[PDB]
DNA sequence: TGCGAAATTCCATGACA
DNA sequence: ATTGTCATGGAATTTCGCA
DNA sequence: TGCGAAATTCCATGACA
DNA sequence: ATTGTCATGGAATTTCGCA
C-alpha cells in the first residue's frame, strides 16, 4: 500500500510495476504517466473500494467496470480485482443472465418392451366439452401406442380411474411423469406400489424430460385442431377418433404405426398392412420381435462450441421458477453433489437441501 | 385358406343380470378369437346403446373385421347392425338356440362366469372395481393347447403380471354355504 | 382411366407403367406383382378419393400418406397425386407448422446523428409504485441515451405529457414505436405532426423491430432488480438512478457511453473521462464528430441451411397473433404484393387487404 | 489554465412569481455556462425543496460541477448544501445585491425574461404549455459572439428546429397598451 | 454400366403453453 | 433420485427402368 | 525478434414478457 | 408502408515488457 508505493517513488523496481515508466508525486498521490494519459495509482488498500464503487454505478460487468476505473486510475493487474469483485456481487450472480449454453442432450435408449415404460401427462384446460377440460395422455415408451381419456381436472383420482381402466389391458414396469400436482401426490403413489408400478419422475421444470407424451401432445392438439376447423371446439367426441387415427399413423422414420409396433398387426382400419397374411401368427410375432429391436436410434448431437457440463463440487445455480417482477431470475450459488449424468446432477442448495435438477435448469456460476 | 390372426373376429357376449354394482347390472364379454384375449366392459343394461357405448371404447384401440354373437337383442337391432357398418364390420350370428363359437372361446367364456361367480361371492357388490384384475388374470393365464397366454399372442412378449397360481377356479366348500345362504 | 388400364391388361405399353412387371385381373380389378407384393391398380378416376381417404385418417404429410395408399395401391407417380392434395388441404395448410426458417436479420445503418430517431416503447405493468406501473422509455437511436418516465398506463396521454417534457430538449425527425395502442392512436399522429416528428412503426408482432429500446428494457428491468434484492419493488424513486447510471455506462464494443456520443464529454459523475482536458470544446466536437462516425457496425449473419426469402407473387401464410385454444396457428394463404426488403414485406391478404408485415410472422404456403 | 467546457458550471436562478398556470407560479432557471444551453423548471414556489425536486430531474441527466446562484433562500439553505454536496456539485454565491454571472448568460437570462414577457401577454395563464417551445427557442438562437447555437455547443450537430426567424423580442404597440391594462 | 427420372432417405425446423 | 421428441416437406442421395 | 504474461478483442448466449 | 440488439465472461488473439 503506502509501504510498496514509497519504494517506487524513490525509484526502486516493484514486482508488477514496469520499470519504463516515471511514477512522480502530486496534489498527494502518486501518479504515473501511461501512453493512455496520466492516471492516478491507489494504494492497495484502496483499490478494493475503487473496484466496487466502479461496478456498482450500474453494477456492471468486466470490461465496462474497468473502463470506468481505467479513467482515473492505473495499478498492476486491474481486471483480476474487478473480476474478484464481480464474484463477489450477490446481486450480479443472481441477477445476471448465463451465457454458456447446456451440453448436448441425451436420447435415452428406446424402452425395450411395450409396458416397459408408460410416459403420461396431462392437457389443458381445453375449452368446456361434456363438462370436460383436459385430456390423460399415456403414451407406451417403445410402441409410441398412445391412450386418451378426458377428464374435468388434472387431479390424481381422474388420474387413477383412467389408469385403472387402461391397466386392465397391462401393467407397465415404469409410468415416467413430470412433478404434476396429479403425479406426485402421496395417493398416486399407493396406487402404483400396490401394482409393483415403478414411478418414475422428470426433473422439475424440464418437460423435455417427458419428451415421448410431450411430442405426442402436439399431434394430438394438431388433429383435433384440423378436425375443429370452422367447427365448435367440441372436443371430447373426438378423443377416440383421434387416439385411432394416430396409433395408426405412421411414422416416416420408422416405417411403422403404433399400433403395428404393439400387435404385429393391423386391425380392421383403413388401408390395413396385408404384408404378413400367409404368416402364421408364431411367424409374424417372430418378426414383430425383430422389427421392434432393428428400430431407427438418434444420436446425441455436437455440442454447441460455448457449452459446459457439470463437475462434482461446481458452484452452479438453479433457475428459479417463477420468479416474480423485478427479482432475480437464479437462486443463490449451490454445490454439484452429484453428476447423475451429463445432463442431470443433484445439488446442495445452502438451505440445504438435495434436489435432483436439469442441467438446463442451471448455470455455472461466474468468476468461481 | 390364410392363417388365423387377432383382431380377424371378436366374439361378443352379455353375462347378467348381476347385483348392483357402482349402479352397474350386466357385463359386456368380448373375446378375441385367435387370441383368446378378453376385454370386459360393465354396462347398466344389454341394450344396443350400452353395446355401442362400451363397443366404442374398444373399437378405438382395435377394430374386429367380424364380430360374432348370438342373436341377443341387442345385437340384432338395425341400429347395431349401421353402426357396425359404419365401422365396416361385418356382423354374425348364431342360430337361434344353437350358439357355436370354437373351443378356445367356449373354455374362455367358461372361466369367465366361474371367475367371476367365485369373487361376486362374498362381495356381490364389489365388482365393478376387480373387472380389471378379472381381466389381467384371464388374459395371463395359460393356454393347454397353445403354448402361450392371450398376452402374449396379443403382443408378442411375456407379461409383467404373470399368474403363476393356476388358481382353484372352484367355490370351497365356505362359499358353496354362504352361495346358498346369499340367493335365499 | 377404364380405357388406360384395359389398353394394359391385354398387354399393350402405357407410358408410367413400367413394362416388366405383370398386369393381370382378379376379384374385378387390375392388379400388378410389385417386389413388395402385389398391389391394386385404381383407374385415375378413383385415385383422388383414395389419396383424400388416406390423407384424412390423421391429416397426414407426404410420407405418412403415401405409407397408408401403398398398402393396397401402387400407380404411377404416387406422390405428386398425394402432393397435389396437401396442398389443397385447407386444414393442413392452416394448422401445420413451418419447417423453413427466416432469412438472415438484417442489421439497419445506425442513425447518423442525435435525434435523428427516437426508439419508444412501454415496459409494465410492473408492481404498483407511486400509483405507476409503467415505464416509457425513449432511447436515442444513434447514442443509445435514453430517457425513463414513469406512468399510469401505457396511454397516449401519458406519451404525449413525457414527450413534452423530452423535446423541451430537441426534437427528433423520426420516432419508432411498435403498434402499441399509445402510439397508433390519431391523437398521438396529431401531436407528431403538429412537431414536423415523422411516426414510424414496427410490422405488427415483432419487437426486434423495436430492437434498439427493447434492448435496452432489459437493461432497465435488470439494472432495478439488483438494485431492489432484498427490498420492497419499489421502483419509482430508482428511475433517475438507472438512467443517469446506464447513459454513463460504457458499451464494451464501442468503448464510449451514450453519455459521451451525446455530449463528446462526461458530466460531473464519478470516474468521468479526463481524456479531453486540454482540446476546446471546438477541438472536443470536431473529435466527436470523428467517434460517431467510426462506430463498428454488424453486418447481416449467414442464412441459416434452410431459409426462405420472399418473392413477388408468393403465396405465404401470416402467423395468426392471439390463437385461441385448438385453433389454427396460421391465416389462409396469401400473395406478396411487394418486397420490402429481404425481411419485409407487403401481402394482400384474400379479404384482402394490404398489410406490411415481418417475414418471421410468414410461412410459405407448401406443395404451391 | 483549461478552456471552458459544458458541464462545468449550471447558473441557477428563479423568475416569478407569475400568474397561475396549471398551479405554476414560477420558473427554476438553470443556463450552462459555457454552452449557453438553458432548462426551465415550472415550481410552485422558490423554496429548496422544489429546487431540490428540479434540480432531480435535470441531474439525472448531466451534473454540473459548480452551480452559481445569488443568496436566495432556497440555495443558502443546508438542505440544498446537503443535497449538493452528496452529489459532489460546488456551490458558488454571487456577493449579496451584486450579482456577477458571465455576459453570455447575463444576456441569455434577459432574453429568458423578455421572451417570457412577450408570450405571457395576451394568454397569462398559458405559460406552462409554452416553456418547452420557449427553451427550443432560446437554445436554437443563434450567438452573436460564438458562431453557433447552445444546441450545437451541447450536442455538436445542427438542430431539427432552426429558427431563423431571429425575432422582434420586443412589446408591439398593441401589447403595451394591453399589459398597461392587464397589470391595472 | 450409364443415363434421366422416380423413389427414398436426410435432416433442420419448430412446438409439446 | 435421472435422461427430449418426431411430423414435416424441400434437397440430397439412391434406386429403378431401360438399354 | 522471441518469450511469457497481461491486455484487448472476439463472439455465442440469451432476454427485451 | 420497413429493417434486431448488445451486456456478458470465457477463449482467442494481440500487445506489452523485457531482453
Ligand atoms: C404443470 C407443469 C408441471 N407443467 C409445465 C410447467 O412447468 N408449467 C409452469 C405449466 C409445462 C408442461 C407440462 O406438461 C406440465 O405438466 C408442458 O408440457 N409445457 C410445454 C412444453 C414446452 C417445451 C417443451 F420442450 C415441452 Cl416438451 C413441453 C410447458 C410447461
Ligand atoms: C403490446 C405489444 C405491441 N407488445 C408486445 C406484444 O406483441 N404482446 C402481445 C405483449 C410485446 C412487446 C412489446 O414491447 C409490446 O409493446 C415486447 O417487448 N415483448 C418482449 C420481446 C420479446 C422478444 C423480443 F425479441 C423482443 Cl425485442 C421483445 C413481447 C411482446
Ligand atoms: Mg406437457
Ligand atoms: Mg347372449
Ligand atoms: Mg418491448
Ligand atoms: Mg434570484
Ligand atoms: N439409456
Ligand atoms: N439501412
Ligand atoms: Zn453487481
Ligand atoms: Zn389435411
Amino acid at each position: 500500500l503506502d509501504a510498496e508505493l514509497d519504494q517506487l517513488l524513490q525509484g526502486h523496481y516493484i514486482k508488477g510495476y514496469p520499470k519504463q515508466y516515471t511514477y512522480f508525486l502530486e496534489d498527494g498521490k502518486v501518479k504515473v504517466s501511461r501512453p493512455e494519459g496520466v492516471k492516478i495509482i491507489p494504494p492497495q488498500s484502496d483499490r478494493q473500494k475503487i473496484v466496487l464503487q466502479a461496478h456498482n454505478l450500474a453494477h456492471t460487468g468486466r470490461e465496462a467496470t474497468l473502463l470506468k476505473i481505467a479513467n482515473l486510475y492505473w495499478w498492476p493487474n486491474m481486471r483480476k480485482d474487478v473480476v474478484k469483485q464481480l464474484g463477489r456481487c450477490q446481486q450480479c450472480l443472481i441477477t445476471n443472465a448465463s451465457n454458456k449454453a447446456s451440453g448436448p442432450i441425451l436420447r435415452p435408449d428406446r424402452p425395450q418392451k411395450p409396458f416397459d415404460k408408460f410416459f403420461i401427462d396431462y392437457i389443458g384446460p381445453l375449452p368446456p366439452s361434456q363438462g370436460y377440460l383436459y385430456v390423460l395422455v399415456v403414451v407406451d415408451g417403445m410402441t409410441g401406442f398412445t391412450w386418451l381419456y378426458p377428464t374435468k381436472a388434472p387431479s390424481t383420482s381422474a388420474t387413477v380411474k383412467s389408469l385403472n381402466v387402461l391397466t386392465s389391458i397391462a401393467i407397465p414396469k415404469v409410468i415416467h411423469s413430470d412433478q404434476g400436482a396429479a403425479f406426485t401426490s402421496s395417493t398416486f403413489a399407493e396406487w402404483a406400489k400396490e401394482r409393483g408400478i415403478h414411478l418414475e419422475f422428470s426433473t422439475p421444470y424440464h418437460p423435455q424430460s417427458s419428451g415421448k407424451v410431450e411430442r405426442k401432445n402436439s399431434d394430438i392438439k394438431r388433429l383435433l385442431t384440423k378436425l375443429l376447423v370452422g367447427r365448435p371446439t367440441k372436443w371430447y367426441d373426438l378423443l377416440p377418433v383421434v387416439q385411432l387415427a394416430l396409433n395408426n399413423t405412421y411414422s416416416p422414420v420408422l416405417k411403422y404405426t403404433p399400433h403395428q409396433l404393439l400387435f404385429g398387426i393391423d386391425s380392421n382400419t383403413p388401408f390395413a398392412n396385408q404384408d404378413t397374411l400367409d404368416l402364421t401368427r408364431e411367424e409374424e410375432l417372430s418378426l414383430l420381435q425383430e422389427i421392434r429391436t432393428s428400430l431407427y436410434h438418434p444420436s446425441t448431437p455436437p455440442a454447441s462450441s460455448r457449452s459446459w457440463s457439470p463437475v462434482v463440487g461446481q458452484l452452479v445455480q438453479e433457475r428459479v421458477a417463477r420468479p416474480a417482477s423485478l427479482r432475480p431470475r437464479w437462486h443463490k450459488p449451490s454445490t454439484v453433489l452429484k453428476v447423475l449424468n451429463p445432463r442431470t446432477v443433484v445439488i446442495l442448495d445452502h438451505l440445504g437441501n438435495n434436489r435432483t435438477v436439469s442441467i438446463d435448469n442451471l448455470k455455472p456460476t461466474s468468476h468461481q | 385358406d390364410r392363417p388365423q390372426k387377432p383382431f380377424d373376429k371378436f366374439f361378443i357376449d352379455y353375462i347378467g343380470p348381476l347385483p348392483p354394482s357402482q349402479g352397474y347390472l350386466y357385463v359386456l364379454v368380448v373375446v378375441d378369437g385367435m387370441t383368446g384375449f378378453t376385454w370386459l366392459y360393465p354396462t347398466k343394461a344389454p341394450s344396443t346403446s350400452a353395446t355401442v357405448k362400451s363397443l366404442n371404447v374398444l373399437t378405438s384401440i382395435a377394430i374386429p373385421k367380424v364380430i360374432h354373437s348370438d342373436q341377443g337383442a341387442a345385437f340384432t337391432s338395425s341400429t347395431f347392425a349401421e353402426w357396425a357398418k359404419e365401422r365396416g364390420i361385418h356382423l354374425e350370428f348364431s342360430t337361434p338356440y344353437h350358439p357355436q363359437s370354437s373351443g378356445k372361446v367356449e373354455r374362455k367364456n367358461s372361466d369367465i362366469k366361474r371367475l367371476l361367480t367365485k369373487l361376486l361371492v362374498g362381495r356381490p357388490t364389489k365388482w365393478y372395481d376387480l373387472l380389471p384384475v378379472v381381466q389381467l388374470a384371464l388374459n395371463n393365464t395359460y393356454s393347454p393347447v397353445l403354448k402361450y397366454t392371450p398376452h402374449q399372442l396379443l403382443f408378442g412378449i411375456d407379461s409383467n403380471t404373470p399368474f403363476a397360481n393356476q388358481d382353484t377356479l372352484d367355490l370351497t366348500r365356505e362359499e358353496e354355504l354362504s352361495l346358498l345362504q346369499e340367493i335365499r
